């Protein structure tokens, strides 16, 4: 939890500070509409406001870290996840054998739902009936590509 | 009936690990009662394990923690779990010329052909893991093998 | 030790390491493998199926067949450690079955030798085998029995050393009929005593100067018997002498118990001695007329009662070598005549007919009498007169004439036998003269060849006589055993709770010798004119029917399966005897006048009859009484030769014939005796090395004491203290103790291996444990990291700092 650490807490500092041009520190509807503009996407009021409801009211940054109290739960780190996947890859990268990973998440350990299984194949970096981990670790945070 | 608080905490630890690998649900598969038991630190024979619950296949039966605990302690009620004396007098039966050396083709024959048979794979492994070598024809030290097998994968 | 299971010579005594480990490791189970009775071939190996009440079910090995054998018929078989065993004394299960096996399995792998207690058994291999090399001789020279494997030589070098260690005369008692090599064997033993005379590190060989005589003694002492083509009907003891340095210094031959009777009586398929059918042949027609006969073995009561010839026999050739041998031994072609003529006389002493008038008998011819009178060189008148009439005394001299017909016929028969007996002693005195090219004798190692123990379908006065002899022989053995085992126990400090073993045969022996026993009942019943085969029977029954265990009585058999009148329990088993004719067969009365007169003319009959009225039995007794006085003054050794099969077919065993020989042999009696005592005896080390696995402990095997471990292993198994005793150097066991111990070890060892395997599985898994542990760390991360992602991928805000920052 507090594991919304420094790297996690300063990275969140530049973030709230950009959406800025500010109302002495207030991720604003405007600071927002001004951003999703330079983001280039589509700003819906009711909605844009729906983002507000999440914080009681008035988002400085103290509230910004509090809002991200769904992020911190898992949030295990960068590398830590790579090593984790590593373990189940014996043949150096190109990564893990699909089947395995299925018998792995689906019926070994904290079992996945047949519903959770798909929520994963849809995207999934794949080929040769073999999975890609530094690619999935990637999606996790989000470099992109 | 007796396992101490710490004894339990210990069985638990191992127990969880096992229910973890087969799906954290509070149950472990009878097939795994042998292994689990081995992880607590015991060395049971297959007869021992079957006479105490171990099933052979995998869908058959399951055990909560409170069911395994008494197995652990009945199992722990035995005492010819086996010593060195017991392993030494038995290797000697095979030591043809009286030094403590035994062809490996032979120790392996013992281990694979007799008693609760041991796998080809299992033999190679225990033999690679203990650092037990044969020399020209001064076959294998049987005591070397005894001390190490009885010392654990994680010596120190 | 001193054996390399490899010195190629040992190919037939030994059995090599690989081969032994091979025999020593075959499969086995003590709760099921066993010995079971087999009609066709003795005892066979099997496995126990089901029990229930007193009726066991079994399945046999070599043929498969589920038979239903009874409880007291399942033989505990010995475990593998005992296969090809060298001394059956060491066997843990000492039953017939088991004795059969050890001996068989060794003959069937080329080994003809197998020790059983004091005995040295040796089977006929029927084929030359390397066994008698002068190189082996040295592999055996000076060694005590355990150092080498079983070998006839071991018993001689020892018989030889003892002669020196204890300065005692030694004897070798060898048994075995027809094809057993009792022959080669006696030869090979006299040979060996010779080779060792070169042993102090610096016209005939002995074997030969002695083998030279065997033809002549055989013509007068051997003959066919229902069950044997050439049976020595006398006992010979070849005494090989030595000087104080172990130096061979001579030999001579003592003879015992020549079977007179045969001289005037045949049993259907039997025959008088060989020589009779020998003289009367063609390589010597000439002699056939000096003697006074017509080449026709039939034509003579003292020769025709039984058979004419013997299948696979050519008298001629024998009357041949017999004669050639008579010269080699060196004696007067003239002497050679007397012996012959003397023999011939017996042929006539049978024609000598008779008739009577009231109660005085008279001739019914006279050619026959001057034929005898002449051949002997005495005056027929005086003969006929002293046979038919006689004059004796008190101070004056009355006509003892009593004589009737039933009386003279005997008198004549007895003359014959008496002639033959003096002739035979004579013949022997001679080869001895041939042998005495001596210096000075100090000791001896005699070899005794006696009869054996006969059990026929029809045993009569002859069988009893012989059995009385072996009974006293087996006893001699029992007694030696007794004396040794007694020291053996004391050497170890074990308590000896035993009465002489010899005594177990005294009952029977007594039932024969003892004043008012079989023989003495016979003798007295011999002095009663109207006595009868029946008068004698009752007096036997009267005296010993319910009153003595040994004495029994059979029960009518098969119309022809003769009538038996009583049976004795002999060490060799139970023998049933027929009484018909003993009264007639036993009378062998001396007729004084015939001697003083026979104390006339022709030179041999001067040395012969020059050197009351009695009986065969009384003589038998006296002779036997002597053989024993002599055997008991010697340190004995026992060799047991054995006929393996009725048909010379090397490597073949007939269970019945062999067992039969065993019960007679005395071999099985010894096992019986070993039985009641502690036959298994182990040195604490041999025990230390074999059973420690049964009660292992942390004390380094080497600093440990054998006795202590032995002791401690035996308590832990809570084995009955009666089942064993502890000696200063060995632990004595009873029956099956080792049998059990062997089976507990197989058990225990198997358990200990599963266990080791158990420790491996424990190692292998305990190693995987750390991994699994690691891999739980991982997966938890992956599910606790993916799941949030499956959520978070929809938190608008989430999308933003995912954009909001790459753009920092
Ligand atoms: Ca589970």
């Amino acid at each position: 939890r507090v594991k919304l650490s420094q790297r996690q807490m300063q990275e969140l500092k530049e973030a709230f500070t950009m959406i800025d041009q500010d109302r002495d520190g207030f991720i604003g509807m405007e600071d927002l509409k001004d951003m999703f503009s330079s983001l280039g996407r589509v700003p819906p009021d009711d909605e844009l406001n729906a983002m507000l409801k999440e914080c009681p009211g008035q988002l400085n940054f103290t509230a910004f870290l509090t809002l991200f109290g769904e992020k911190v739960s898992g949030t295990d780190p960068e590398d830590a996840l790579r090593n984790a996947f590593s373990m189940f890859d014996e043949d150096g990268q190109g990564f893990i054998p699909e089947d395995y990973l299925k018998d792995l998440l689906e019926n070994m350990g904290d079992n996945f739902s047949k519903e959770e299984i798909k929520n994963v194949w849809k995207d999934a970096p794949l080929k040769n009936k073999q999975f890609n981990y530094n690619k999935m670790v990637d999606i996790k945070g989000k470099a992109e590509d | 009936s007796q396992l101490t608080k710490d004894e339990i905490e210990e069985v638990r630890e191992v127990f969880d690990l096992f229910d973890f690998w087969d799906g954290r649900d509070g149950d472990v598969d009878a097939a795994k009662v042998g292994d689990l038991l081995r992880c607590l630190g015991m060395n049971p024979t297959e007869a021992q394990v079957h006479q105490h619950g171990g099933t052979k296949k995998m869908g058959e039966k399951a055990y909560k923690l409170e069911e395994i605990l008494p197995i652990y302690e009945e199992m722990s009620s035995k005492d010819t779990g086996t010593a060195a004396d017991e392993f030494m007098e038995a290797f000697k039966t095979f030591d043809r010329e009286g030094q403590g050396l035994i062809s490996s083709a032979e120790i392996r024959n013992v281990l694979k052909m007799l008693g609760e048979r041991i796998t080809e794979d299992q033999c190679n492994d225990i033999f690679t893991f203990c650092d037990i070598r044969e020399d020209i024809d001064g076959n294998i030290k049987y005591e070397d093998l005894m001390k190490k097998v009885m010392a654990g994968p994680f010596p120190d | 030790m001193t054996m390399d299971f490899s010195d190629p010579d040992m190919e037939f005594l030994c059995l090599t390491r690989q081969k032994l480990m091979e025999a020593t490791s075959i499969p086995f189970d003590g709760k099921k493998n066993c010995w079971v009775p087999d009609p066709d071939f003795g005892f066979v190996g099997a496995e126990i199926q089901s029990t229930k009440g007193d009726e066991v079910t079994v399945k046999t090995d070599k043929t498969q067949e589920t038979r239903v054998v009874k409880k007291d018929d399942i033989g505990q078989r010995n475990p593998p450690k005992f296969e090809m065993n060298m001394d059956m004394a060491n066997l843990t299960f000492l039953n017939e079955a088991s004795i059969l096996h050890n001996l068989r399995s060794r003959y069937e792998s080329g080994f003809i030798y197998t020790y059983s207690g004091l005995f040295c058994i040796a089977i006929n291999p029927y084929r030359r085998l390397p066994i008698y090399t002068q190189g082996l001789v040295d592999k055996y020279r000076g060694k005590r029995r355990a150092e080498m494997p079983p070998h006839l030589f071991s018993i001689a070098d020892n018989a030889y050393q003892y002669m020196l260690q204890d300065r005692e005369n030694q004897s070798m008692l060898i048994t075995g009929e027809s094809g057993a090599g009792k022959t080669e064997n006696t030869k090979k033993v006299i040979q060996y005593f010779a080779l060792v005379a070169a042993s102090l590190a610096g016209k005939g060989t002995l074997e030969d100067q002695i083998v030279q005589c065997n033809p002549v003694l055989e013509a007068y002492g051997n003959a066919k018997t229902t069950r044997n083509n050439n049976s020595s009907r006398f006992g010979k003891f070849i005494r090989i002498h030595f000087g104080t340095q172990g130096k061979i210094a001579g030999a001579d031959i003592e003879t015992y118990l020549l079977e007179k009777s045969r001289v005037t009586y045949q049993q259907s398929a039997e025959r008088n001695y060989h020589i009779f059918y020998q003289l009367l042949s063609p390589a010597f027609p000439e002699n056939i007329e000096k003697i006074l006969a017509v080449p026709d073995p039939g034509l003579y009561g003292f020769i025709n009662q039984g058979t004419l010839t013997v299948d696979g026999i050519d008298d001629e050739e024998e009357m041949g070598l017999t004669d050639t041998a008579f010269d080699v031994l060196g004696f007067t072609d003239e002497e050679k005549l007397s012996m012959y003529k003397c023999t011939g006389c017996i042929l006539h002493l049978g024609e000598m007919k008779w008739k009577q008038r009231g109660e005085q008998a008279e001739a019914d011819g006279t050619a026959e009498a001057e034929k005898v009178a002449f051949l002997l060189g005495v005056n027929a008148g005086d003969l006929l007169k002293c046979l038919l009439k006689p004059k004796i005394k008190v101070g004056t001299e009355y006509v003892t004439q009593g004589r009737n017909k039933d009386q003279v016929t005997n008198s004549i028969a007895a003359l014959a036998k008496s002639l033959y007996d003096r002739m035979f002693n004579w013949l022997v005195r001679r080869v001895n003269q041939t042998l005495d090219t001596k210096a000075k004798r100090q000791f001896f190692i005699g070899v005794l060849d006696i009869a054996g123990f006969e059990i026929f379908d029809f045993n009569s006065f002859e069988q009893l006589c012989i059995n009385y002899t072996n009974e006293r022989l087996q006893q001699f053995f029992n007694h030696h055993m007794f004396v040794l085992e007694q020291e053996e126990y004391k050497k170890e400090g074990i308590v000896w709770e035993f009465i002489d073993f010899g005594l177990d045969l005294q009952a029977c022996i007594e039932l024969i010798e003892k004043p008012m026993g079989i023989l003495s009942i016979l003798e007295e019943e011999c002095m009663f004119p109207k006595a009868s085969d029946t008068s004698f029977k009752n007096k036997l029954y009267d005296n010993h029917l319910g009153k003595n265990p040994m004495f029994g009585k059979p029960k009518p058999p098969k119309a022809g399966c003769a009538e038996a009148h009583f049976c004795l329990h002999h060490y060799a088993g139970s023998v049933s005897y027929s009484i018909a004719g003993w009264l007639d067969k036993n009378k062998d009365p001396i007729n004084e006048n015939v001697v003083e007169l026979l104390q006339n003319s022709k030179e041999p009959i001067v040395k012969m009859l020059f050197t009351a009225f009695q009986t065969i039995s009384s003589v038998h007794k006296e002779s036997l009484n002597k053989l024993m006085k002599n055997l008991y003054s010697t340190h004995p050794h026992f060799v047991r030769c054995i006929i393996p099969n009725e048909l010379k077919t090397p490597g073949l065993i007939d269970a019945a014939l062999v067992l039969h020989q065993l019960r007679c042999n005395g071999v099985l009696e010894g096992i019986r005796i070993c039985r009641k005592g502690f036959p298994n005896r182990i040195i604490y080390s041999e025990f230390k090395q074999r059973y420690s696995i049964l009660a292992p402990n942390a004390v380094p095997s080497g600093f440990a004491d054998g006795k202590v471990v032995t002791d401690k292993a035996l308590s832990a198994l809570q084995l009955d203290p009666n089942e064993y005793r502890l000696g200063n150097t060995k632990v004595f066991f009873k029956a099956g103790v080792l049998g059990m111990l062997e089976d507990m070890r197989d058990e225990r060892l198997s358990k200990i291996i599963s266990m080791f395997q158990a420790h491996i599985r424990g190692y292998l898994m305990r190693k995987a444990y750390k991994k699994l542990q690691d891999q739980r760390i991982g997966l938890t991360l992956i599910q606790r990291n993916v799941r949030k992602w499956l959520v978070l991928r929809n938190w608008e805000w989430w999308r933003l700092f995912n954009k909001v920052k790459p753009l920092l």
